[PDB]
């Protein structure tokens, strides 16, 4: 029972036709008896055979490809996610109660297209271009391709831009760069929302003094969370006015899955952008392991293959190459730059998550916020010990570079001896005072929610616990004893550290004198 | 003849024929594409049917295209004209320098070198690393394995390695870079240009590398034959030319990865915690292709990330069996603040033996690991009791091991750029009797951190003199210092006039190219006739 035998039922051998002859008669009475009874023959179209939940499986369409955007008869858009043989497995855009067994499903050959510009910034879309902040559609914008593969290697350079997020705990401990792929990877209600707004509040702050070549935009992509959350950071944009530098797509957990699978691929496709014609770009790519469970939602209806965790076999394909495309170009493409924030929530404390152990590979530094560190004081609750980065030098501030070596190394000794107090030591003068060095250190180095503070403030903050003017301080007062050191210094010798950058012996004798100028309430 | 494209499901494609089916590991080829398609058949469907794998994105591939035959396996150009160039999977300049000035295009998939051509005589590679070439010598022509996790520091040893080894060799060596990030791709194209390995001009012909770059933003056809790729081009220079190159392949296990994220998608249930049910003849198969035979000298380097510190995944667990230098970076040693921070216990080669070496450097790698298991199994007491009960015996084998962690410490040439400190190049036997010194207690005199980030025994005295002044310096806090105003220092004013004026525009450019066209406010559908048209008004 083979195909040659097959071939072999291809050559007639009937030997007779006593059917043949009235069968073609009757034929033709019998399709048009029962004619209103056949839907038409369709080939470059579609029509549905299974619909439900957000994949809809479509008979015909002999002309689609792999992700062409596809539209239901009911104005509903969609996606060909796979094409299996007699059929085309259709990813559903949105609710999909409207579409029926037998349903025209109209091809319209492109590839899945967001609108892109900067008529958006100010603009709230979801991941599909739809606008849903009431201003009515976007203006002065255009078409880009969502599916497009990252910059190659010789469109890259070295990172040299620091990207201030205007957070001591970050740009001290931490190095960002300007084409660096930080992660935001920690608990749930642990501040990582908190460090990515204080990033864009501070680049907006910032945006209106830089001269138009280290202006970084921001698009925040808002996977999953509620939509009193989104108006409520659309709130927070507006009443500092940061929306004028601020686009947001914002996929919310009631939409179906490919708009929420769609939403950081579409906030990417903004900010290349950005990064094409030269200028700086902000991206961060919150609840991106809500992302992966809205890739999860879509294969388990798919009939494709599950594996750890029930995730699919391409998912760390899906987290690279949504941070392939952020980068710093070279200088033949105008210079512009990427930097990259995503979001990763760990299982209550499961750094080998299937969905961690991706993206703590792919990424270049970081920045576990345990809930452990959010309780004893130290907001926001970054962990010092276990967050890297690449670049380190020439990805800070370099005035705060030569005294991050100062923070960081005794940094690393406090946490040794931190666990050591079952006992009460304290002995030789060491034990204690590196005790009572990273104490204040602590003390030091915890801010305000939704406070960003510039860089050029932070580098003489740096230096209160670094050299003396401390020495004889609690540590229940820094926190209130530090914003007078703000206070009673010139405010106007911040202006020429930030005009300077560095740390000259020039500007050396005045920071030593001004914070002994200072008086601190810690008594 | 030819075939068409009959299924497409995400990163794997069906291809059909009518007769004369392709043989197994052919490449394949669509036209009408936006770049060359390479598919790459891993099993026959059954159906007159081959099943494929992409070495690019399938976005856009529709059901029915012309697929032709290439009749043969994929095909690179081999030669050495390609040092100096950037490579791809399928034999791609993607460097943007002309084509590759080569010839003799070979076949990369292969069997492996078989039993009676191996090599069993065995040099000690001193790379210069003073926990390397003590602890794990590695092997001339042998195998060098690279573990840890997703932060420790593995591939900036690598980097560091080539510029131990890479550059001193004068011959020819290959970078492999399977899986990784574009940043420490890129990074690694300047600091070759600058180090002169590869060059620009008409000196193309005498640099000393090629670059074969499979990084994370491929899909999966492509980060899982690039190890491959990179592989058959240094067994080009194996056997017809018979230089020595040094293989520097990035991230095995994104090779392992890439076949496991597409061998359920080809029909094939999920192995052990859901890794490939064929890994073993995967990575087995690429392990022993990379040896060194009687005619030339292949020297394996091996980086391979392991998920969160955990060597029961068998991803990494069929790896230990495939790598005799192995080099075991732990967090824990990069937690202390310790670059670099290779095991002392985990990382062990196969050159540790006193039959080949020599037994004065045997005897202190294992005097290194009797001082520092003990340390292992005594930091877990010292938290009980606090080092004060021991009677002067076991104060010994411990102080001397708090100072043993600190000399497996470096500066490296490559981590300069950010750790400010100069990197050494280290011999073998000016550290095995330094090593040894402070093992015997020659150099119990001296304080802790003397012995971090240092080199030779000339440097570990020199750090303490320059600390032991340094505690006699800052003893002063009166006068005459850099806090008055008497000697050089301007007002807090005159600082100001200096400034550069900065302009802010307010515009901030942004409408210069930008065609702002206008977009549909009703999709835009086809009929069945294939032409444009607005959507038919009918549910
Ligand atoms: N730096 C901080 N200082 C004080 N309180 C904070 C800080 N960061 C977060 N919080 C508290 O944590 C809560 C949640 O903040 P945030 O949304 O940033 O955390 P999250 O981990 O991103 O939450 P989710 O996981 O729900 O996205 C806030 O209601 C706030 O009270
Ligand atoms: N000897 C060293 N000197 C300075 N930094 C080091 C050294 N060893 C490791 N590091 C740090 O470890 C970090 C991780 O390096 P990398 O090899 O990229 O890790 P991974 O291989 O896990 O991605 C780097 O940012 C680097 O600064
Ligand atoms: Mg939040």
């Amino acid at each position: 029972a083979d195909a040659k035998a097959l071939d072999e039922l291809r050559k007639p051998k009937f030997s007779s036709k006593y059917l043949i002859q009235h069968v073609s008669q009757k034929l033709i009475p019998a399709v048009k008896e029962w004619e209103k009874s056949y839907q038409p023959p369709v080939i470059h179209l579609g029509r549905v055979l299974s619909v439900g939940d957000g994949i809809a499986r479509v008979y015909g369409l002999k002309s689609v490809q792999a992700g062409e955007l596809v539209c239901f008869d009911s104005g509903v858009k969609g996606m060909a996610l796979n094409l299996q043989a007699d059929h085309v497995g259709v990813v559903v855009f949105g609710n999909d109660s409207v579409i029926h067994q037998g349903d025209l499903v109209y091809r319209t050959g492109q590839i899945v297209n967001v609108p892109i510009g900067p008529g958006t910034l100010g603009r709230v879309t979801d991941g599909l271009g739809q606008p849903i902040d009431g201003k009515g559609p976007l203006t002065n914008v255009r078409s880009s391709l969502v599916e497009v593969k990252a910059p190659g290697i010789i469109a890259r350079q070295s990172v040299r831009e620091p990207l201030f997020t205007g957070v001591k705990a970050v740009d001290a401990l931490v190095p960002i760069g300007r084409g660096q792929r930080e992660l935001i990877i920690g608990d749930r209600q642990t501040g990582k929302t908190a460090v990515a707004i204080d990033a864009i509040i501070h680049q907006k702050n910032c945006n209106e003094q830089v001269p138009k070549a280290q202006r970084v935009y921001c698009v925040y992509v808002a996977v999953g969370q509620k939509r009193s959350t989104v108006a409520q950071l659309v709130k927070l944009f507006t009443q500092t006015g940061a929306m004028r530098y601020t686009i947001m797509v914002s996929a919310t957990a009631s939409d179906a899955a490919p708009l929420q699978f769609l939403a950081p691929y579409s906030g990417c496709a903004m900010a290349e952008y950005f990064r094409d014609t030269g200028k700086h770009g902000l991206i961060i790519y919150d609840d991106l392991s809500k992302q992966s469970v809205a890739y999860r939602q879509m294969s388990l209806l798919l009939r494709r293959p599950p594996g750890r965790e029930a995730f699919p076999g391409d998912v760390f394909y899906l987290h690279s190459r949504l941070l392939e495309r952020a980068a710093k170009l070279s200088k033949e493409l105008g210079g512009g730059s990427l930097t990259a924030f995503p979001v990763i929530e760990t299982q209550a404390g499961d750094v080998s998550a299937y969905i961690a152990t991706n993206v703590i590979s792919i990424t270049d530094g970081q920045i576990f916020l345990e809930t452990e560190l959010f309780y004893k004081g130290i907001r926001p609750a970054l962990n010092v010990g276990l967050s890297v980065s690449r670049v380190g030098s020439a990805a800070q501030f370099p005035g705060m570079k030569q005294v991050a070596g100062t923070l960081k190394l005794e940094l690393a000794q406090y946490r040794e001896v931190a666990a050591f107090a079952q006992f009460g030591s304290d002995l030789d003068a060491a034990t204690q005072y590196v005790l009572e060095r990273g104490a204040r250190l602590t003390e030091m180095l915890k801010q305000k929610q939704f406070a960003p503070i510039p860089i050029e403030r932070q580098t003489v903050a740096v230096y209160a616990a670094t050299k003396g003017f401390l020495d004889k301080v609690r540590v229940q007062d820094i926190v209130a004893a530090e914003e007078a050191v703000i206070s009673q210094v010139n405010p106007a010798v911040f202006k020429i550290l930030k005009a300077n950058g560095k740390i000259t012996p020039a500007l050396d004798a005045h920071l030593k004198a001004e914070l002994r100028k200072v008086k601190l309430p810690g008594a | 003849d030819a075939g068409y494209v009959s299924q497409v499901i995400g990163p794997v494609v069906d291809v059909r024929f009518d007769g004369e089916l392709p043989s197994i590991l052919s490449s394949l080829e669509v036209e009408g594409h936006s770049v060359r398609l390479v598919l790459e058949v891993a099993q026959h469907m059954g159906d007159n049917t081959v099943r494929c794998i992409a070495m690019d994105s399938t976005d856009g591939l529709v059901r029915g295209q012309k697929v032709v035959d290439t009749g043969s396996p994929i095909k690179v150009p081999v030669g050495r004209g390609t040092l100096g160039r950037i490579m791809n999977v399928i034999g791609e300049p993607v460097d943007e320098q002309g084509p590759i000035d080569a010839a003799d295009i070979w076949s990369i998939h292969r069997e492996a070198p078989e039993f009676t051509e191996q090599s069993t005589e065995q040099e000690i590679l001193v790379t210069g690393i003073k926990v390397v070439d003590l602890l794990a010598p590695y092997q001339r022509g042998g195998k060098i394995g690279l573990f840890g996790g997703a932060g420790v520091g593995k591939t900036v040893l690598i980097m560091e390695l080539i510029n131990n080894v890479a550059k001193a060799h004068g011959g020819f060596s290959v970078f492999a870079g399977v899986g990784e990030r574009t940043r420490e791709g890129n990074d690694l194209y300047r600091e070759m240009i600058e180090s002169g390995v590869i060059k620009l001009g008409a000196e193309r012909g005498n640099s000393k590398c090629t670059l074969v770059y499979g990084q994370m933003n491929e899909p999966p056809g492509a980060r899982a034959r690039v190890a491959l790729t990179g592989l058959t081009v240094a067994e080009y220079f194996r056997d017809i030319e018979g230089q020595d190159v040094l293989l520097f392949v990035d991230n095995i296990f994104r090779f392992t990865q890439a076949n496991s994220e597409v061998s359920a998608l080809l029909g094939r249930i999920p192995s052990a915690v859901g890794y490939q049910p064929t890994l073993a003849t995967d990575l087995g198969g690429l392990q022993e292709r990379i040896t060194t035979t009687t005619k030339g000298s292949i020297t394996s380097v091996q980086a391979v990330y392991v998920p969160a510190d955990d060597l029961t995944d068998p991803a990494p667990a069929t790896t230990f069996a495939h790598l005799d230098a192995t080099t075991v970076l732990s967090r824990s040693i990069a937690e202390l603040g310790i670059y670099p921070a290779v095991d002392p216990l985990d990382s062990t080669s196969r050159m540790l033996n006193p039959n080949v070496i020599g037994a004065e450097h045997y005897n202190v790698a294992r005097g290194v690991q009797k001082v520092l298991q003990d340390y292992k199994n005594l930091q877990d007491i010292i938290a009980i009791l606090g080092m004060d009960e021991l009677s002067e015996e076991d104060k010994l084998t411990v102080a001397r091991a708090r100072k043993i962690q600190r000399f497996l410490s470096q500066p490296f040439q490559v981590a300069e750029v950010f750790t400010g400190t100069p990197g050494k190049y280290v011999d073998l036997a000016d550290t095995i009797s330094g090593f040894q010194g402070v093992l015997t207690g020659k150099y119990d005199d001296l304080p802790e951190m003397a012995f971090y980030m240092v080199g030779d025994i000339k440097e570990v005295k020199e750090k303490a003199d320059k600390m032991a002044k340094d505690i006699a310096s800052r003893k002063e806090a009166d006068n005459k210092k850099v806090s008055e105003e008497l000697k050089d220092i301007p007002s807090l004013d005159k600082l100001v006039s200096e400034i550069k004026e900065v302009v802010i525009e307010e515009d901030d450019g942004l409408e210069e190219d930008f065609k702002a066209e206008a977009l549909s406010s009703e999709t835009v559908v086809l009929n069945e006739e294939g032409k444009s048209v607005p959507l038919p008004k009918k549910n």
